[PDB]
């Protein structure tokens, strides 16, 4: 229960980012959550050809059209069980490049987030000269990892939220946080 | 003519303003934001008469409401700037402040005020006292935000380094090289009428906040936050006025051979990500001609590859390319 206004951000907004919407949730924080992709990708029958959809689309129209697909196939993987979470935390996918939102934290999953992150804020001049700490979390894009994934980012928000002055505190933190982890989290700052 | 929506909203606010003599922080910061929504907005007409009633609660006990005044504050300067002499008493006031939060906000606020406060009295004809004292008090902000390079606070560096960044770019001439931006305002579009200022001390003022950003940057000790924020600052300064294009590819060149001790290994990283960043936003201005194989080499030392950087470079016909080459030729 900390007034942090924080953002987790990957590709689609599908698997990692709402797996740490969900915890952050539940945890009292104001969370908001974004893909960086051109269109949200899900896993599909094989390697390549998988299931795109528009930033937009509810998870409700993407469960009824992996549903009416293959209902069995999707429920053994387990994505009609993270459709149905999704629908519960929020109405559709959102992209990070059209936001208006502000935030005081950004975590990325992955390098590559992080780089289409770090690119739009850059590509937009600065109006409120309102700084914003972009870390890189990074959670490799699978159920099961998403979910650890989820756990490490919610232990990092909370520890950040315990700190009376992040912005002092923010770069010993992190590196104290990187030891006791064993983790590599990237770390800037952008302009609103 | 005539209607009852003024009368109405006159009502509204009135009402509002006797509840805060009264009224908790939690419910001072609600209703502030009402009065601002109406005041400053739906019925603007009523911002003069309703200022002190806004400007006393600068002095109130709790932050929160503290950063709700430089929010009004700066909407003022943005909506009705001819009130700017009556309300940046309070923004230098505030940049005395305590609280580091509070501090902070009105940094970021000052980027916006000092635009607008610049604009508003170069376009004025016959300038009172009131536009002296403004400028006074304008005159003093910088120097305030300046010391705070030096603040103890973090946080309280970053946004300084940022604001500074604004008064480089306004206190500098715009030329063809300089990158296309709506709102772009240069010492260009100082008028010679203007007896508040003279354009060449504001210019040697830039110059000297240049020269300041260029050896803060340089230092052995500085943090990662602001070195990543002192060079996005050099970098947005050298792409809207590729005059100081030189300066900012040798603090560049500086910092990648020399990367400060104090720096963690995700540190550096972070840091080397950022300036390859800068460096590409660099390359791709026709100011940055003169620069391009110490810029190339940079980047070939950060990881891009040949065809990554040569995508980068605009395409320059020959005439335009051999008066470039002749006027560097000339400048030696």
């Amino acid at each position: 229960p900390s007034k942090l206004a924080v953002a987790v951000v990957d590709s689609s907004n599908m698997n990692r980012s709402m797996e740490a919407h969900n915890f952050l949730a539940k945890k009292g924080f104001n969370v908001r959550s974004y893909g960086t992709g051109e269109r949200v990708k899900l896993p599909g029958m094989a390697f390549d050809k998988p299931n795109v959809y528009e930033f937009g689309t509810k998870y409700e129209d993407i469960y009824r059209d992996l549903e009416s697909k293959d209902k069995e196939f999707y429920t053994q993987n387990g994505l009609l069980h993270m459709l149905d979470r999704n629908r519960r935390i929020k109405k559709c996918p959102e992209r990070f490049q059209d936001t208006k939102e502000q935030f005081d934290i950004i975590v990325t999953v992955e390098e590559r987030v992080y780089d289409l992150v770090v690119m739009h804020m850059e590509s937009m001049e600065s109006v409120d000269n309102r700084p914003v700490h972009v870390l890189n979390v990074d959670v490799v894009n699978n159920a099961e990892d998403a979910l650890m994934g989820a756990f490490v980012i919610t232990d990092m928000i909370n520890m950040m939220a315990k700190s009376t002055d992040l912005d002092n505190d923010i770069d010993e933190l992190i590196q104290e946080f990187e030891e006791r982890r064993k983790r590599v989290i990237l770390h800037s700052v952008l302009f609103y | 003519m005539t209607d009852e929506k003024t009368a109405t909203a006159r009502a509204k606010v009135v009402d509002w303003c006797n509840e805060l003599v009264i009224a908790s922080p939690s419910t001072k910061c609600e209703l502030l934001a009402k009065v601002q929504e109406t005041v400053l907005g739906s019925c603007a007409e009523l911002a003069e008469e309703f200022l002190e009633s806004v400007l006393s609660l600068a002095h109130d006990s709790n932050m929160e409401v503290r950063k709700q005044v430089v929010a009004f504050v700066e909407q003022v300067c943005k909506v009705k700037v001819e009130l700017l002499p009556h309300v940046i008493n309070v923004v230098s006031m505030l940049l005395r402040d305590n609280s580091a939060q509070v501090i902070k906000r009105v940094i970021q606020a000052c980027g916006s005020i000092y635009k607008n406060g610049l604009q508003y009295l170069c376009s004025l004809m016959e300038p009172g006292d009131s536009a002296e004292q403004a400028w006074n008090i304008l005159s003093l902000i910088k120097a305030q935000i300046l010391d705070m390079i030096d603040n103890e606070n973090d946080g309280i560096r970053t946004n300084a380094i940022k604001f500074l960044e604004g008064v480089v770019v306004l206190q500098s001439f715009a030329d063809e090289d300089s990158l296309k931006r709506d709102g772009d305002f240069s010492l260009a579009d100082v008028p010679d009428h203007c007896t508040l200022f003279r354009r060449e001390k504001l210019q040697e003022e830039g110059n000297n906040i240049l020269d300041i950003l260029l050896q803060f940057h340089g230092t052995t000790h500085i943090s990662s936050v602001n070195l990543i924020a002192c060079t996005s600052s050099l970098c947005t300064i050298a792409k809207m006025r590729p005059i100081f294009m030189g300066a900012v590819v040798e603090a560049f060149k500086q910092l990648n051979a020399n990367l400060p001790p104090t720096l963690t290994d995700s540190q550096v990283s972070s840091v080397r990500k950022s300036l390859k960043m800068q460096l590409q936003t660099l390359l791709k201005n026709r100011g940055a001609f003169e620069f391009a194989s110490t810029i190339r080499g940079m980047l070939v030392d950060l990881g891009s590859s040949t065809n990554e950087i040569q995508k980068l470079i605009p395409k320059m016909d020959k005439q335009e390319m051999a008066r470039r080459q002749k006027r560097i030729l000339e400048n030696a």
